[PDB]
């Protein structure tokens, strides 16, 4: 029942606007506040500011009133802007619950987290090359496919198998940095050796900030 | 689970507030009263059907103070942390004008049970004609509280549940009016 | 603004044994601490509020304590579902502070890497650049030694590496090294090998393919 | 005639040093019982709390007290060694809990309190108002033109009066239209037949 979830743009160019939506169900934005929290890629978490049930609002000091939050009660959505955005604002942002009108009422359900990325580079469309299983008799009966996810920008990158029905012994790695400044990270799945001539190996990206699905099929080469 | 009887009791300092009451599924059996020293059944019928000797009751909170110091000393006089109440204002029946009616203010997953309630009609606090529930305990520990004030509803009156906890910083005016009944549900 | 410093920085122990989180105010935060759990994918459930007011779905191992401006999350019977990143957060004014995590790691026996060698694709060479991977699937500890050997010549740049989480099931980190060359470089050569260091192999495992 | 039994709260073990708008310090004893199947199976949890945190628990399933944070450890040590202490205990499942239980199962287990159902518009969406019953175990079900609509139903929950009695409102979600007749239809164990209010345009 009671669910927040966060949705905004991908990648924002710098010196731009950040605006992030935190539509909310499960209770009413009349008796229940929401807070902004982000935290950037590796490091911790910082809190942003939150409007409560009343339309009271608290910022924080140091982000220097490039932080506008305002509620709309009645479409149950809580909106977030961000001004003259840096590079350190590069983070995953999260919206919480809380009850009331005061600080002391503890946040309780928290959102799933989106991502936002600030960079003047462009969006790119990742490259999709296949792992073939190839090897000898590849062990005792195992087997090793993957997909190789090349040349992308920005993150994130989300890779199903057999459009999820494959689950069971996957390993979809974090991306690295490439040396261009693009990413790129692979996905595994370890499958029975014997099932390689009987059972076919999709994999799917979806790469949303540039709209780029694709489904490569990983077929043995031997 | 089916049903489940909680035998409850609580002191808290300074204050020096003891209680002991029964539970079955969330709602009070009875309570025994600290100062007159006798058992106060939540409904007045359970008195015809059973009893109970208040002064076993007065023995349990002797040993609460008891443990209470030892507690408190075994952690260096650590405090209780001032949880704010949770305060929503409905009625018993749906609202229907010029029928008696009763207003009742639910204080809600709060800890210390020490709570100021006040009922304000139009602005102005109501004296007589109000009715309280002893502080009911929560299952995540904390505690939670009723307090009536029957009515008879018009347009011509709006209603306040005035709630002072030392979780806040002012005090919590949960406003009801005929206009507005189901606005908070 | 209040200074929140959590103590265990990266604990790490077993099944069924108790871990204890120090979270230290620099201020007096008047026991207004909240306890969060990261799960590896982002999830942030609530496990303590208030100092010790334990949350709904929270079993009873979790216990939050107080002493002083001292706060202590304690977990005990450890169990598999709780080895995740814990926060601490103070709630007494704003700014809200957060603490700087814990790195909770199940230990477990020793594993071996099961070590795959990958060719690069026709469709990457075709491109003007070459990729091959090595793979080291559910193995543990974290710790190994990878090393790639382009005709039997170690190999320094182009490598770089990425480890996954634990596994919620069996426990093991798995690992991807990718060299990265270009398809001039790469045609330049016919061996190119993988060789894993890791404490549950008795000597480095190579595996290597000739280009055929 | 029918007499309640209390359950003994236990002295702590004394066991600590010393230290120092004014700060408040509570400690909480529940001792409760848990019934299963009727009176078929029943879980005892003599329970030791301070402030919200709770210290020391007897279970009826474990058989000893057993420490829920390292401050309760003393106290759970110093119980267990009392051989006496623990057959009480131990025994409460029969001595007190089911005891307790025969004694109010008059009132409390057996009482049934028919509810009263109300159907009104308001914000249009109908609502359906159900006051003053117990148990808490009911079923609301709105139909329209005779066939229940299980999509558009959001309920209030149980709401606890206080007065052992609940109240609830199911909502429905639905365009009134005209000359359409919806009926919410509510089953209680303190009624001998489903009860139906309908409303018409
Ligand atoms: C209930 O009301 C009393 C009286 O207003 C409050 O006691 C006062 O507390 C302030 C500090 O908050 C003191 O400066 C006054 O001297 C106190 N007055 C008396 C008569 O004691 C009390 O704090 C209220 N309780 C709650 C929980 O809000
Ligand atoms: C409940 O108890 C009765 C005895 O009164 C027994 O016959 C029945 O099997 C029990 N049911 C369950 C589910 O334990």
């Amino acid at each position: 029942q009671v669910q927040l979830k966060e949705s905004g743009p991908g990648l924002v160019a710098p010196s731009q606007s950040l605006s992030i939506t935190c539509t909310v169900s499960g209770f009413s934005l009349t008796s229940y506040g929401v807070h902004w929290v982000r935290q950037p890629p590796g490091k911790g978490l910082e809190w942003l500011g939150v409007i409560w049930a009343g339309g009271s609002i608290n910022y924080n000091s140091a982000l220097m009133s490039r932080l506008s939050i305002s509620k709309d009660n009645f479409k149950s959505q809580v909106f977030l802007k961000m001004s003259s955005l840096q590079t350190d604002d590069t983070a995953m942002y999260y919206c919480a619950r809380a009850y009331g009108d005061y600080v002391h009422y503890a946040m309780d359900y928290w959102g799933q987290g989106t991502s936002v990325t600030a960079s003047s580079a462009s969006t790119k469309g990742p490259s999709v090359f296949p792992l073939a299983p190839s090897s000898k008799s590849t062990s005792g009966g195992t087997a090793a496919l993957g997909c190789l996810v090349k040349d992308y920008f920005p993150e994130p990158v989300t890779v199903s198998w057999n459009s999820g029905a494959l689950t069971s012994g996957v390993h979809t790695f974090p991306a690295v940095l490439q040396s261009s400044g693009l990413y790129s990270l692979s996905s595994v799945v370890t499958v029975p050796s014997s099932s390689l001539g009987t059972q076919t190996y999709i994999c799917n990206v979806n790469h949303k900030p540039s709209n780029t699905k694709v489904d490569k099929k990983v077929e043995p080469k031997s | 689970e089916e049903h489940v009887i909680i035998q409850a009791e609580f002191y808290l300092n300074p204050d020096q507030s003891g209680e002991f009451m029964f539970d079955f599924d969330g709602d009070e059996i009875f309570h025994v009263d600290m100062a007159k020293k006798e058992t106060v059944w939540r409904l007045e019928e359970f008195g015809r059907f059973a009893s109970f000797e208040a002064q076993g009751a007065l023995a349990n909170i002797a040993v609460d103070k008891a443990n209470l110091e030892i507690m408190t000393k075994r952690s260096n006089y650590t405090p209780i942390t001032n949880v704010p109440p949770e305060v929503t204002v409905l009625t018993n029946s749906p609202v229907e004008l010029r029928e008696p009616n009763v207003l009742i203010c639910f204080i809600d997953k709060f800890t210390p049970p020490v709570v100021n309630v006040t009922w304000l009609r139009n602005g102005k606090p109501v004296t007589t004609g109000v009715s309280e529930t002893v502080f009911l305990p929560r299952e995540d520990h904390l505690f939670r509280k009723f307090h009536y004030l029957p009515f008879l509803p018009s347009t011509e009156d709006v209603y306040d549940c005035r709630v002072e906890h030392w979780g806040l910083d002012e005090p919590l005016l949960k406003h009801w009016e005929f206009d507005t009944s189901g606005e908070n549900l | 603004d209040i200074q929140m410093t959590q103590s265990p920085s990266s604990l790490s122990a077993s099944l069924g044994q108790r871990v204890s989180l120090t979270c230290r105010a620099s201020q007096e935060i008047s026991g207004y601490l909240t306890w969060l759990q990261q799960k590896p994918d982002g999830t942030i459930k609530r496990l303590v509020y208030a100092a010790s007011t334990l949350d709904s779905g929270v079993p009873k191992r979790f216990s939050g304590s107080r002493s002083g401006s001292d706060y202590s999350l304690t977990i005990s019977s450890l169990e598999s579902e709780d080895f995740a990143d814990y926060y601490c957060l103070q709630y007494t004014n704003y700014p809200l502070t957060f603490g700087a995590g814990t790195k909770l790691e199940l230990k477990r026996t020793v594993a071996a890497p099961s070590v795959f060698i990958f060719p690069p694709s026709d469709e990457q060479l075709k491109s003007g650049t070459a990729s091959v991977v090595c793979l080291l699937n559910n193995f543990y500890p974290r710790e190994a030694k990878v090393q790639w050997k382009v005709d039997n010549a170690l190999q320094s740049g182009n490598s770089q590496e990425s480890v996954t989480e634990q596994d919620s099931k069996d426990s093991t980190y798995s690992l991807s090294s990718t060299l990265t060359l270009s398809k001039a470089d790469y045609e330049k050569h016919k061996v190119y090998a993988c060789e894993v260091t890791h404490q549950g192999l008795s000597s480095p495992v190579t595996k290597s393919f000739n280009r055929g | 005639a029918p007499k309640y039994v209390k359950q003994n709260t236990l002295k702590l073990a004394t066991s600590g040093g010393s230290g120092s708008t004014r700060p408040r310090f509570l400690e909480q004893v529940k001792h409760e019982c848990h019934f299963f199947n009727g009176t078929e199976r029943v879980r005892f949890l003599d329970r030791y709390f301070y402030h919200q945190e709770e210290y020391v628990r007897f279970d009826s399933d474990v058989g000893e007290y057993r420490a829920v944070t390292e401050l309760g450890r003393p106290d759970a040590e110093y119980w267990n060694s009392q051989k006496d202490l623990l057959e009480q205990k131990r025994a409460a499942v029969d001595t007190y809990c089911r005891h307790n239980y025969g004694v109010g199962e008059s009132f409390t287990v057996q009482r049934r309190v028919y509810p009263e159902v109300t159907v009104y518009p308001a914000k249009n969406l109908l609502v359906c108002s159900v006051n003053g019953f117990y148990p808490g175990s009911i079923e609301v079900r709105w139909f329209r033109n005779g066939q229940e609509e299980k999509t558009g139903v959001v309920s209030t929950g149980l709401i606890q009066n206080g007065d052992w009695t609940f109240q609830t409102l199911v909502m429905l979600e639905t365009v009134p239209r005209s000359g359409e007749v919806y009926t919410c239809q509510v089953e209680h164990p303190s009624l001998t037949s489903p009860l139906t209010v309908e409303w018409r345009a």
